[PDB]
RNA sequence: UAUUAAUCUAGAGUGUGGUAGGGAGUUUUGGAAUUUCAUGUGGAGCGGUGAAAUGCGUAGAUAUAUGAAGGAACACCAGUGGCGAAGGCGAAAACUUAGGCCAUUACUGACGCUUAGGCUUGAAAGUGUGGGGAGCAAAUAGGAUUAGAUACCCUAGUAGUCCACACCGUAAACGAUAGAUACUAGCUGUCGGGGCGAUCCCCUCGGUAGUGAAGUUAACACAUUAAGUAUCUCGCCUGG
């Protein structure tokens, strides 16, 4: 299998595991890559870094 | 942008705008293209049919170089 | 034609107008059918389309 | 012209029917018959032929339907004679 | 129905004998005569009519029966006083419904919009910005009523786990 | 439930409930509405009690003038259909009619149909069963 | 299912209101333009070709100002335009009119699809009667092309090329999709009506276009205007 963040108008049928969540923009694609990362980072016993941090994400663009 | 399809004159002849008639001709005595009328048909065709009735009339000429 | 009073903006003018003139006379010195004259019709509005679209 | 608002109120079994037979027999033979004058008029004005030929043809259509269904189908004969 | 009618005159000649040739061609009519008197003075043609430069066009509208325009056209090119035979009945498309008409609104909305009067007004056509009215009132509204009694099912996506039990 | 929007009766009942199947079948969706017809009925009826697929309701407008029919089709959260080809033999211009001793089966271990022999609807198991015979409507499977 | 008596409107038409379109014919004209004939200007060339020839040319060619005569087609708006059963329909009208479209909350009630037979038109050419031959140009001739010029270009020129009567019915008369009732992913552009309501867009009923799912077709490719699954009626295919 694979999980896929899946943007709107593709293919379902191929996806197993549907993420449906903005990813062509920056602002929601980095916050689901660090969910994510946090997700997995449990496997080294290294504590999770994001989803119970009261603080705000950073961004910047220009 | 075109002038007729905003105002909604509903009736075009020789005395409802003559100077609009004038504007939308050429300087060659002729019809400008879509790109200045502003419109695609229908007051487009009204225009044209106007300008060719007074064309008959000889309110503007056939042909001026 | 009208309106030479500039050395060269009144000659870009005239020269621009004149090739038009010539196009136009492009299709008044050879014969062609009715079907004919609507396909170099279609043509000439498709590629003038072409250049704007 | 074929006035319908004059002929509309000369067939009808009702006050307020307008969709009759009778009133539909009435306005395909007055059709029927300013449409005769006009091609005897005018003798290449085909698209107006065949859409005679339409008409005359829905108000045989109708006609049968009528002497198929109904019995009472030929007071519009003794008026206007057809066949 | 209503007319709408162009007559000319021949040659630079004075206005009393416009008015009377005028007078004379009108009475060419059947059976009805509503003629409204008016003329656009004096304009110069941009090429020959027939061997003149200016004439005078008078107008006129009457609403009669439809057999008052053969006559017009055999007595005026018999005439050959007059240079042109402009005749038009109604035929161009035209509307005079008392839902569509008062909405002259547009023009006074439109030259005030456009009218330069502050250099801080900055406006351009072809901009969206949907005024809404609050009810279209445009439905089709059809109820039904039920007559039998069934129950339906609930449905989610298609979520497939790949039999989930590798461990 | 109030739909709001008008449907009509096709050509004939039998090939316009089929569209209608064929619609739902190819399209995999959900709810077709259609009208109303006693043969419909009895076959919708049949065809929902033996578990075949979702349930139906018969609605009817305001005034007393038409009757319509909505169906649904059962489905699984796998998104299955539970429907996968029918055909009719019979067609305006071709009823054909069998015997009881030559009553055409339908793939015995799989397939479904009704034969309206004189009762309004039978499945072919209980027409078997009083042995008569009469017409059959389609092959369902 | 037939058969049947009465039925009820959504099928289907008719009325009402709005709206659109080079729809058809008839009758009047207009322009620029070509050709020709004239009145003045001017003197050796003008008209054509991968290069040259036929032809015209002091009985002032060409060019050039004006006039006069006349036959055909209606530049310009004319577009991914609109109607038309098909072909087609574009300068201006008046007339007789033809079919739509949209809300049809009105009216009647199955009258609706097809229809081999029978009729209505029919791109062009040609045929037989009147105008005209302004331009055009099959055929014929003359001049060059190559062993070859009945064709390839130039000069004229034969009827026809239009308007009226009677024909003849063939077109690659093409969307190479017979004609109707259903449904089905979307997306974009574009014409009309309704309300909304400056144009700008929001929807609905519709037609005209591309893009492109499943699904289908051998493939190309088709798709909400099916070649998809259905169904109905007439025709056609059984090798050149």
């Amino acid at each position: 299998p694979v999980v896929a963040l899946c943007n709107t108008n593709t293919n379902p049928e191929l996806v197993d595991f549907i993420i449906p969540a903005n990813n062509h923009q920056p602002q929601s694609t980095c916050l689901l890559m660090n969910l994510l990362a946090d997700a997995v980072a449990e496997a080294k016993a290294m504590p999770t870094m994001f989803a119970y941090k009261p603080d705000e994400e950073i961004q910047i663009e220009i | 942008y075109c002038r007729f399809c905003a105002i909604g004159q509903l009736r075009i002849d020789l005395i409802d705008d003559l100077e609009a008639l004038k504007r939308f001709l050429s300087p060659y005595a002729k019809i400008n293209p879509r790109r200045i009328t502003g419109n695609c048909q229908m007051h487009q065709r009204h225009v044209a049919k106007a300008l060719k009735r007074a064309r008959y009339l000889a309110l503007v000429p056939f042909v001026k170089d | 034609e009208v309106k030479n009073d500039d050395l060269e903006l009144a000659l870009k003018k005239f020269k621009r107008v004149s090739l038009e003139i010539r196009r136009l006379a492009q299709r008044h010195e050879y014969h062609l059918r009715k079907g004919m004259r609507l396909r170099e019709k279609r043509k000439i509005a498709q590629k003038k389309r072409r250049k704007f679209r | 012209q074929i006035d319908k608002n004059g002929i509309i109120k000369s067939a009808q079994l009702h006050d307020k029917d307008v969709g009759s037979i009778q009133v539909q027999v009435s306005l395909l033979t007055s059709q029927i018959k300013q449409l005769t004058d006009h091609l005897l008029a005018n003798k290449k004005d085909f698209i107006s032929k065949r859409g005679l030929y339409a008409k005359v043809s829905k108000r045989k259509r109708l006609l049968k339907y009528l002497k198929h269904n109904d019995l009472e189908a030929y007071r519009n004969l003794v008026k206007t004679l057809n066949l | 129905m209503q007319y709408n009618i162009i007559l000319l005159v021949d040659g630079s000649l004075s206005l009393e004998q416009a008015n009377q040739v005028n007078e004379k061609q009108q009475q060419t009519l059947t059976n009805v005569e509503g003629l409204q008197t008016e003329y656009l003075g004096l304009k110069e043609l941009a090429y020959p009519i027939k061997k003149q430069l200016s004439a005078h066009y008078y107008r006129w509208k009457f609403s009669g029966d439809n057999q008052s325009t053969k006559d017009f056209k055999r007595t005026a090119n018999i005439n050959k006083q007059v240079l042109r035979e402009l005749i038009i009945n109604l035929e161009r498309e035209y509307g005079y419904l008392a839902s569509i008409n008062p909405k002259k609104q547009q023009l006074a909305l439109q030259k005030r919009a456009k009218y330069d009067e502050i250099i801080a007004r900055e406006n351009n056509p072809e901009n969206p910005d949907v005024p809404v009215t609050s009810g279209l009132a445009s439905t089709q509204p059809r109820l039904s009523r039920t007559e039998k009694a069934q129950k339906p099912k609930e449905e989610l996506w298609d979520v497939v786990q790949k039999m989930g039990n590798f461990d | 439930i109030t739909t709001t929007k008008p449907i009509k009766a096709h050509f004939d009942p039998v090939a316009d409930l089929l569209t209608k199947i064929n619609n739902a079948r190819k399209a995999k969706l959900m709810t077709v509405t259609t009208i109303a017809s006693k043969l419909k009925i009895a076959i919708l009826e049949i065809l929902v009690k033996e578990g075949y697929l979702a349930n139906f309701q018969v609605l009817e407008n305001k005034s007393k003038t038409k009757r319509i029919v909505t169906f649904n089709l059962k489905y699984t959260q796998r998104r299955i259909p539970s429907i996968n080809g029918v055909k009719q033999i019979s067609k305006p211009g071709l009823r054909i009619y069998r015997p009881f001793e030559k009553l055409p089966l339908v793939l015995n271990g799989l397939g479904i149909a009704i034969i309206s022999t004189s009762d309004g609807v039978m499945t072919d198991k209980v027409a078997r069963l009083k042995k008569i015979g009469g017409e059959i409507l389609a092959y369902v499977w």
